[PDB]
């Protein structure tokens, strides 16, 4: 009768659709990934378009829909998820425009190529020629080469490209009732008609904002302790007061400096915790692997996995006849198909890849009984949490001591626990300061807070600022270095990885409260702790049926993001970082410039 | 219905019996298992009632 009922109802049958169209749709995407051929091509194209019409006919259908008067909350929510115009609010022709930017950058960044000027036919990608050279070889000569030349052959041909794209979206988003396209990302966190567990879209810049300076102290000293040890390694290239250099700090975009670990190693003859050669001794394989990440899930609580995935699944390498992705991937194909494909090898990071993907899964089934619209993660950041804490619980010493892949005799000292948390901080915490400051910029960019003329000049501001990092040559507006990355040159938000990483970091303090654990927290492991599982489940389960802030207040109890998690994990090696860094200078210079003498 | 469908997707056949003992006189019982006939010996016994 009423409006509420016939949206419920019509909600009702759209989902009915779309569990089937979507299960054929995830079916053929499954065909397609374990088998890469032309037929699988054409089927995916075909359950692709069956599946966007499917979804822009419900959505318009459902826009006549008055939300104001539905009380519902899961109903206002389904219809709001679907009732997302999104850029189609513009017109067919910017709409067109748009998408054929998006795809031209996808383009440019995927099959930007460098030649080398000693030999114009010799050229590299950036995958996985461009990315070798810059996390593996230490040459500044080849990385400067490699750096500059992709920011001028990728960056050049992005700029007008990347501008047109922001402006189109900005114009998106207004008609969208956005501030700018950078507000429209940030509505994915916003929470609306919630008493006590609202969030609006500024306060996500808030929360970042205040995180990243509580994280000031500890990134400083984490800067200083790894621009010593790089001037123990290049005395003549870095400056002790001056920034770091762009390209010397293990990729492109100095994003994350774990392949600087070789070079910034607190203790180099300490021995690292692996146990791949036990897995070795131990014969274990993929299905091995699984199954114990399956017993460890089951320790902790969480129910046994279907054996339907056994039957589905792909563990190991599918032969050479088919050529399949090997990247590590969780699919809930829905109608109960839960599956994992990834090529499963015997080292420790397949082992971990695994554990994550798999508490990907965990996480997507737990939610299975919700309806289609909420058979998701609240957040972006919240099921890549889920699979964060899971490596880490599944990489505890204690976790391979009781398994038997670690032998009892291993000993723990102060040094290899420092190692550990140095190369931990490289590869957490030293992309924090660079996903902040580029999402900080993106935000401007959509804003039009920063102009064309000073938009690089802008953006190295930050880098020398944000992130205490010096570009090594000058880049001019023809330049779109932040457009070098994927997600800038993909239309992906950025602080997807900032959120997930404190929302595991505190979903981590969580599970160590409620399993009780004594001892360091990086040390901490929830094996044999169901109630830490029971209450990771009780909202596993809710998914995005409720509001993410809610989700995380059943959780840590705070209904808002910070990094004191962070600083309880990273606590004893911010002392060590400190004691070190007695003699070397704690922060950076933004003046200080590799091509300036 | 498909071989790759879910465990809770796959077919199930299911059948619902109801017993009903409705005024009509009763004609669906168990075997009521003839055991063994014994004779010229003192035992209890029960033919049909």
């Amino acid at each position: 009768s009423t409006i509420e009922e016939q949206a419920k109802t019509f909600l009702d049958k759209f989902n009915h659709e779309a569990e089937d169209l979507f299960y054929q749709s995830s079916l053929a995407s499954w065909n397609y990934n374990t088998n890469i051929t032309e037929e699988n091509v054409q089927n995916m194209n075909n359950a692709g378009d069956k599946w966007s019409a499917f979804l822009k006919e419900q959505s318009t259908l459902a826009q006549m829909y008055p939300l104001q008067e539905i009380q519902n909350l899961t109903v206002k929510l389904q219809l709001q998820a679907l009732q997302q115009n999104g850029s189609s609010v513009l017109s067919e022709d910017k709409s067109k425009r748009l998408n054929t930017i998006l795809n031209t950058m996808s383009t440019i960044y995927s099959t930007g190529k460098v030649c080398n000027p000693d030999n114009p036919q010799e050229c590299l990608l950036l995958e996985p020629g461009l990315n070798e050279i810059m996390a593996n070889s230490l040459d500044y000569n080849e990385r400067l080469w490699a750096w500059e030349s992709w920011r001028s052959e990728v960056g050049k041909q992005l700029r007008p490209l990347y501008e047109e794209y922001v402006v189109l979206k900005n114009e998106m988003a207004r008609a969208n009732h956005y501030e700018d396209y950078g507000d429209y990302w940030r509505g994915d966190y916003e929470v609306n008609g919630v008493d006590g567990y609202d969030y609006s879209r500024g306060q996500l810049i808030e929360d970042v904002e205040h995180t990243f300076e509580e994280i000031k102290p500890l990134y400083e000293h984490l800067h200083a302790y790894v621009r010593a040890k790089l001037m123990n390694a290049y005395p003549s290239y870095i400056s002790p007061i001056g920034c770091l250099p762009a390209h010397l700090l293990g990729d492109m975009w100095g994003r994350f400096w774990t392949n600087l670990y070789s070079l910034t190693v607190p203790f180099g003859q300490k021995p690292n915790i692996d146990v791949t050669d036990a897995m070795v001794d131990q014969a274990w394989d993929a299905q091995r692997i699984f199954k114990e990440a399956e017993k460890f899930f089951v320790s902790v609580g969480l129910p046994n996995m279907t054996q339907g995935f056994w039957e589905n699944s792909m563990l190991t390498d599918p032969g050479n006849v088919q050529k399949a992705v090997c990247h590590p991937t969780a699919w809930d194909l829905g109608k109960g198909d839960f599956r994992i494909l990834m090529c499963t090898k015997v080292t420790m990071d397949d082992f971990l890849t695994a554990h994550h993907e798999m508490g990907h899964i965990q996480y997507d089934m737990a939610y299975a009984a919700q309806p289609f619209l909420l058979r998701n993660g609240a957040n972006e950041g919240f099921h890549e949490a889920v699979g964060e804490i899971m490596s880490l619980s599944a990489a505890t010493p204690k976790h391979l001591k009781s398994i038997g892949l670690l032998s009892p005799d291993f000993q723990e000292d102060n040094e290899t626990e420092i190692n550990f948390l140095l190369k931990q901080a490289l590869t957490i915490v030293g992309t924090l300061p660079f996903t902040y400051m580029l999402e900080k910029w993106r935000w401007m960019v959509f804003k039009g807070e920063i102009p064309k003329d000073q938009w690089m000049k802008k953006w190295w501001e930050m880098k020398r600022e944000i992130v205490g990092v010096v570009e090594p040559v000058p880049h001019d507006e023809t330049y779109c270095d932040p457009a070098s990355l994927f997600h800038v040159s993909n239309d992906y938000s950025f602080i997807r990885y900032y959120t997930r990483t404190l929302y595991q970091f505190q979903f981590q303090e969580a599970l160590c409260q409620a399993a009780k654990h004594e001892g360091p927290l990086h040390k901490c492991d929830i094996s044999n702790s169901t109630e830490a599982g029971q209450k990771l489940f009780n909202m596993l389960r809710l998914g995005k049926s409720e509001p993410w802030t809610l989700a995380l207040e059943n959780v840590v109890g705070a209904k808002n993001m910070n990094v004191r998690p962070l600083l309880n994990y990273f606590e004893p090696l911010f002392t060590w970082l400190k004691d070190q860094n007695k003699n070397s200078f704690v922060g950076w210079s933004t003046d200080w410039s590799p091509y300036a003498d | 219905f498909q071989p790759t469908n879910g465990v809770g997707y796959q077919p199930y056949r299911v059948v619902v019996l109801s017993f009903e003992l409705l005024h009509a006189p009763a004609t669906v019982c168990g075997p009521k298992k003839s055991t063994n006939l014994v004779k010229n010996k003192c035992v209890n016994f029960n033919f049909n009632g």
